[PDB]
This record gives structure tokens, sequence and C-alpha cells, in this order.
RNA sequence: GAAACUGCGAAUGGCUCAUUAAAUCAGUUAUGGUUCCUUUGGUCGCUCGUACUUGGAUAACUGUGGUAAUUCUAGAGCUAA
RNA sequence: UCGCACGCCCGGCGGCGACGACCCAUUCGAACGUCUGCCCUAUCAACUUUCGAUGGUAGUCGCCGUGCCUACCAUGGUGACCACGGGUGACGGGGAAUCAGGGUUCGAUUCCGGAGAGGGAGCCUGAGAAACGGCUACCACAUCCAAGGAAGGCAGCAGGCG
RNA sequence: CAGCAGGUCUCCAAGGUGAACAGCCUCUGGCAUGUUGGAACAAUGUAGGUAAGGGAAGUCGGCAAGCCGGAUCCGUAACUU
């Protein structure tokens, strides 16, 4: 029902992105994003709204040393809505969630992107505001 | 010479703008027959904080100490070397619990091991509650 | 079509110009070009900036 | 859009639903107590001159 | 006499001891350095300048409902302190 | 402002109250103050001080007195009569148990005084709250949901889980 | 092997900024830009720079480039001869 219509996507392998969840964890290091077939020496990057693979740094010390998928909920890179506006939430954040799309957490601190809402419907739920 | 402080200095009783043709004072005694010293009435200065010359009034309680520091302006430190008996094992403890008294200029010739008795009233800072009523001479010592 | 007001500036923002910024606590501001931009990121008080409308309803000029 | 239109001088209420935005651009961008000319709501509103008061949205 | 407008109480009581080592707390004291709902004892024609009672607003009620959801809420007609 | 009997003169004079009131005293208090009394620790000996720590002058707030707070003056104040710091399976007291006596241990538990309703931070009304079977935010938890949003604080009464 | 960016021992040393005989600008003094000029501003180059987002994921290897940098007031650990 829902597609993408492709965004400007900033957050390749290897950035820390900070966590804007209950969880306890801090940050978020990109290992690697879902869905990615790749290209030869191109590093696979995500938007706002993926469902990446990530890995605590710093914070709860049960959630690091493993290999944890996020969904990335803020990104720094200004990115184009079709109706023809830029966006950029001034810090990229992403949250821990399972392969269904259920949180591990339950509040949402800051804003999420209007095309991460209507993917991962679950996301929008302890979502405080929107866009 | 005097009023050297920031505002005007005089006591709140006395009034001498009225028109002319030394100053007026305005003093008070204290009760429990203590009297009222000769350089309060004679001098120039001010306090509001002098329970002879100022707004604060000696109630509650009345006891004594004995000066050992003086390096501050305008008051002192006491001792007050007092005795507490244990039940248990029958035997004294010696026991002091020194505290600030405010010293009114009022006295000038003070000097270390005066026993000055000392008078409750009204707190006039942080933990001072106390003034200096009346001061007598140490042990000797006159020279 | 909705025309709406810049947040430094105070410029008509057209739609298919302009930048959308929302910070962290979840407020939006809107932005005509990046000469906007650069002065609101920087702690830039429009009412001291003479070219924005904010100035000229500030020091009552024009009208 | 329904119309909860009110009539104070006899008292009495109605409530009318316009399925139709162009017959409601006349009400549209207006504040409180704006007299707006209701001439365009239909054939036999003709002459009234309606004060806008607003209402719900469609969350209560 | 339902319900509603208006006063008082709901800061009482019950529970627990997390916190706290001259701090709480316990005994003598002072507000001559301040308040005080209610109750009681009093001043309440002391002032020198339409009163046979002034004014206009509302809840209840009639009517429209909006919402998935609440001890959510408004528009029109009022009316009393 | 309202309610109940009801009267005197030839329209004018009077009763019993309720309720709330400008103010002074009463009561319940509340808070500020004095002196005295507290477990252990030197493998805590020097502590504190322009980031008021100690006094004065002058101000602000406050219910008033005060570095409670603010600008300037003095660098003082305390400690071997144990200060400062740390821990305390420490709310304290009246008291309870064992006892010849001297004590020891316990004391959250029906009385008193202090604190609090998960955590601090802030607050309207109300005399009286920084209340929480009252609010405003955040944090941790956490309910419904039609996904737009709303809504909660049993260390109360019973009761359920760990 | 040359009018060769190489090498070759010494005297004097203005003003400003600035700790400084450091770097930069100016005066006295010296010169025509160093074996030539004109026209365009293609690629690839050499020497300089700038880059939205990420920040070493590149590479044998943080190579290169980049960050800090002066002064004043604080503050400054492990170890130790």
């Amino acid at each position: 029902s829902g597609a993408k219509f492709r965004i400007s996507l900033g957050l390749p392998v290897g950035a820390v992105i900070n966590c804007a969840d209950n969880t306890g964890a801090k940050n978020l290091y990109i290992i690697s994003v879902k869905g990615i077939k790749g290209r030869l020496n191109r590093l696979p990057a995500a938007g706002v709204g993926d469902m990446v693979m990530a890995t605590v740094k710093k914070g709860k010390p049960e959630l690091r040393k493993k290999v944890h998928p996020a969904v990335v909920i803020r990104q720094r890179k200004s990115y184009r809505r079709k109706d023809g506006v830029f966006l950029y939430f001034e810090d990229n954040a992403g949250v821990i969630v399972n392969n269904k799309g259920e949180m591990k957490g339950s509040a949402i601190t800051g804003p999420v992107a209007k095309e991460c809402a209507d993917l991962w419907p679950r996301i929008a739920s302890n979502a405080g505001s929107i866009a | 010479d005097i009023q050297t402080e920031r505002a005007y200095q005089k006591q709140p009783t006395i009034f001498q703008n009225k028109k002319r043709v030394k100053l007026p004072r305005y003093y008070k005694n204290i009760g429990l027959g203590f009297k009222t010293p000769k350089e309060a009435i004679e001098g120039t200065y001010i306090d509001k904080k002098c329970p002879f010359t100022g707004n604060v009034s000696i109630r509650g309680r009345i006891l004594s100490g004995v000066v050992t520091k003086m390096k501050m302006q305008r008051t002192i430190v006491i001792r007050r070397d007092y005795l507490h008996y244990i039940r248990k094992y029958n035997r004294f403890e010696k026991r002091h619990k020194n505290m600030s008294v405010h010293l009114s200029p009022c006295f000038r010739d003070v000097q270390i091991g005066d026993i000055v008795t000392v008078g409750e009233c009204r707190p006039l800072s942080k933990t001072v509650r106390f003034n200096v009523l009346k001061v007598t001479k140490a042990a000797g010592t006159k020279k | 079509m909705k025309v709406e007001l810049c947040s430094f500036s105070g410029y008509k923002i057209y739609p298919g110009h302009g930048r959308r910024y929302a910070r962290t606590d979840g407020k939006v501001f809107q932005f005509l070009n990046a000469k906007c931009e650069s002065a609101f990121l920087s702690k830039r008080n429009p009412r001291q900036i003479n070219w924005t409308v904010l100035y000229r309803r500030k020091h009552k000029k024009g009208q | 859009m329904k119309l909860n239109i009110s009539f104070p001088a006899t008292g009495c209420q109605k409530l009318i639903e316009v399925d139709d935005e162009r017959k409601l651009r006349t009400f549209y961008e207006k504040r409180m107590a704006t007299e707006v000319a209701a001439d365009a709501l239909g054939e036999e509103w003709k002459g009234y001159v309606v004060r806008i008061s607003g209402g719900n949205d469609k969350q209560g």
C-alpha cells in the first residue's frame, strides 16, 4: 500500500547515531543497511525510515557487544519530500526494533519524520510529535 | 571621624534638623537590675544591634561567658566551659559551646579572660542571638 | 498552495522554494534561503537585522 | 462539512451539511465575529449576512 | 422538591519510616521579631458628601452535536443572586 | 441578603434570628529563636572562604529578625574540650526486655513531634498545600486506541503478582 | 664544462605591529620578476584552496591532509631515580 518515494540518504556504514528511546542505549553504530544489494566500493547508506542494522557502543551493557536491528527516525542530511520541502532534524536518530516492527522501548524523544510513520505504524504509536 | 558607613548614621529616635536659634541621644534601661554604662550615653556612636542604644531587647535567657577572640569588628567570640555528668561512668566531661556575641563599642577596654554576662535576644545574624550586657574586669592585671 | 511566512526573515515562502527545519524538542522553523538559514543557526536576533519585516514592526518603518 | 447555523432573534437553530468546497470558499480564512456575505450559500439564501463562530474538528 | 448556581470542608484522617547524626526529636524558654479559617467578649448613625432596593451576564432547562475514546466541549433563547 | 411569629400612633416607629463582614482580644496552632542531650570512624589532622564561608553598612523578598538574597568593607570562623569528612540493617522521644546494683540491647509499630505518597523541580484555588484519593513539565513505569488522540499513581481500605 | 634555484669566511643594521635580530607592511639604499613575449583558459598535470551527510568504513599502515596552537585566570592524574 505504502511506497518508498526515494529520499536523500546520507548515513553510510560506520556512522554513530544517538538513541531517541528509553532502552538505556545512548548511541547506535551502523554496521550495515538491510535491503541494499550493494555496489563495488559503494558504502551502504541509510535514510530516514529504513530498517538498518546497528550496534550500541556506549550505554546499557546488556545491549552492547551484540547486533540489533534499527530504524532511522531522524537525520542530518536535507532530503526532499514529494511536495517539494527540504527537511532535516539537526541530528541523526534511531530506535531499537525487532524484525516484525516492535519497539524494545516505549517512548520517543524528539520528532519522527512523516515517511517513517506510515511504513512503520508501530513507531508512530509512541511518537510524541510528527514531522 | 564618625559616620564612615554608606548612609547617614544616626539614632532613629533622635531628630536634630529642627530650626536652631549638642546632639540629643536616646537610650533605655535593660531590666533585671543591670545598670546602663556611662559611655553609651556620653559617646557619639550609633549601633542598631546594641540592647542600650538600638532596636533590640533582651528576652528569654541571661547567661555568661569568657572572651577568647576579638579579631572581628564590633563583635567578639566567647568561651563557655560547662560540665556534664555521665550516669554510666560516674565522672565529668569537659565540654564548651563557643559562639559569637555582639560587642557594642559602648565598652572600650575589653581584654582577654574577662567574664562577660550575656543576654538572649532576637537573631541579628545567621548564628548570633546574644549581645554583651556588661563587662567585668579580669582576675587582677590592672596594668 | 499554502504560502507560509518565513520564521527568520518574515517573507512569504512559496511552496516550491524554502527549507524546512525542525529542532529536537519539537518545533519547526522556516527559511526562504540559506542566507536566512545561516543567521538563525548562529543565534542571530532578527530584531537587530535591518532588512527583516520584524525590524520594520519594531522600528515602525515603512507604512 | 456541517453548518450548525443559528438565529438569535427567534432562538432557533438547525444543522445543514454541505458537500461542496466551492460552496464554502467564502467562509474559509475568517476569524471570530466576522461579517461574511452568505449570498453564495444557495439560491434561496440572498442577502443573508452571517457571523462565523467555529465548532469542532474531525476528532472532537 | 431532582438537578444547577453559591458558601465550608476535602491541608482532617489512615499508611510507612525512604530521607535525616545538634539536623529531626526530647526538657526550660521568647515573637518586646508575625500571621491566624471557624468559635467566643466588644466597635460596627463616630467620616460632613433610584435608596420603598441600582445595573446586566450565566448555569438547570429547549435545541445542534463533534469524537474511536474522557467527570471533553460550543454555537442560538433565556432567567436569579 | 434571607427566614419566622407579630405589635404602637395618626404613612411614621419596633421583635427573634441566620449568614458574611473593617478592626482589637480568645482558641487550635504554625514558624522563627536560646541552653542542654546523639551510634561508629584518624586506614578522616587540619577544615571552610570571592561558587556568603565569618561579622558590619545599606538595600530586596518575606508573615516579620537574619548572607534568606544583593554591592562594598575585615579575612576571618572551627579544631587534639575531635573540627571537617565518611558510614549508620540511625525518624527521635515517652518507653519495652533482661536484670542485686552498675548497665546492655531494642524502640518503624496504635501516644507525641518531623518527613513522604515513584523521583526531584514548579504552581492555581484555598486562612491553612509547594498537597498529590489536586494540578504543570521531564525521567522510569504504565492503560485504551479506529493511529487522530485521550488517560494513571494502593510506602490507604480489602485484595492480586514479585 | 655555463650569466647553473648548488657551494663559499666576515663588518653595519631604520620605523610600526609584535616577547623577539620571529612573520607582515613602510623609509634610506637596490631592482625589473631572474636564457623571451602576445592570444585563449581544453584535458591530464605541479602548487594552493573549498565542500552538504557520515567521520578512517580507504590504505600494509591516520600516508597525506586536517584539529589544537599566543597570552591571562583556574585546574592538572597514574608512575617515579
